[PDB]
């Protein structure tokens, strides 16, 4: 029961680290194809939408 | 009945005679050990030779992503 108690104290004491992971660059592999969404077509689209919808009114006249 | 439980007795007095002799391959001859070693080794097989007498340690690990 020295074994039991050894392992008992060890088990009572035994507290795992947590896992490994590594793809928290995906957080930022996001931000790139997070600005693509933004820049490319955020801005393009507002720009484009402006002239067009505005472009509705004047040629609606 | 205690010719009956004389014999419950009579074996139980060798409950004590042998138990307070020793018991094992003892009061009893070598025979027990000659198996014993192998049979407790089978127990080592019954757990695998993973030492059933060393505190184990545990996995720190990662599955795959991109």
């Amino acid at each position: 029961a020295g074994l039991v108690d050894d392992f008992e104290k060890k088990f009572n004491a035994l507290k795992v680290p947590i896992p490994e992971d590594k793809y928290t660059a995906q957080v930022d592999a996001e931000e790139k194809e997070d600005v693509k969404s933004c820049a490319e077509f955020l801005t393009q689209s507002k720009t484009r939408i402006q002239e067009y919808e505005k472009e509705l009114e004047k040629m609606r006249n | 009945l205690d010719p009956v439980q004389k014999l419950f007795v009579d074996k139980i007095r060798e409950y004590r005679t042998k138990r307070q002799t020793s018991g094992g391959p003892v009061d009893a001859g070598p025979e027990y050990q000659q198996d014993l070693d192998r049979e407790l080794f089978k127990l080592k097989q019954m757990y695998g030779k993973a030492d059933m007498n060393t505190f184990p340690n545990f996995t720190f690990e990662d599955p795959k992503f991109e």
